[PDB]
């Protein structure tokens, strides 16, 4: 039964597919606000430099 | 340009695919004020847009 339940609920897996999830949505978050402007003139370092 | 439009109706060339000597305006004197915002004044050069 774990094995049918798990192979064909996605959601079966739900606390820890929270974790990894709020994991990749806090890198891809940060990498966002890499690409976020805060108020300057680029987001982008390089071509501030 | 011998004359240049008026500033109700100011013309409009678009520049695209070809090399911009900017050494031509960063080395000229002639320019009285050359106040630059959004990139330094001088170092033009050494970006495309």
């Amino acid at each position: 039964k774990i094995q049918d339940s798990l192979s064909s609920t996605p959601s079966a897996l739900g606390k820890l597919q929270d974790v990894v999830n709020q994991n990749a949505q806090a890198l891809n978050t940060l990498v966002k606000q890499l690409s976020s402007n805060f108020g300057a003139i680029s987001s982008v370092l390089n071509d501030i430099l | 340009a011998t004359r240049f439009a008026s500033v109700y109706a100011w013309n409009r060339k678009r520049i695209s695919n070809c090399v911009a000597d900017y050494s031509v305006l960063y080395n000229s004197a002639s320019f009285s004020t050359f106040k630059c915002y959004g990139v330094s004044p001088t170092k033009l050069n050494d970006l495309c847009f």
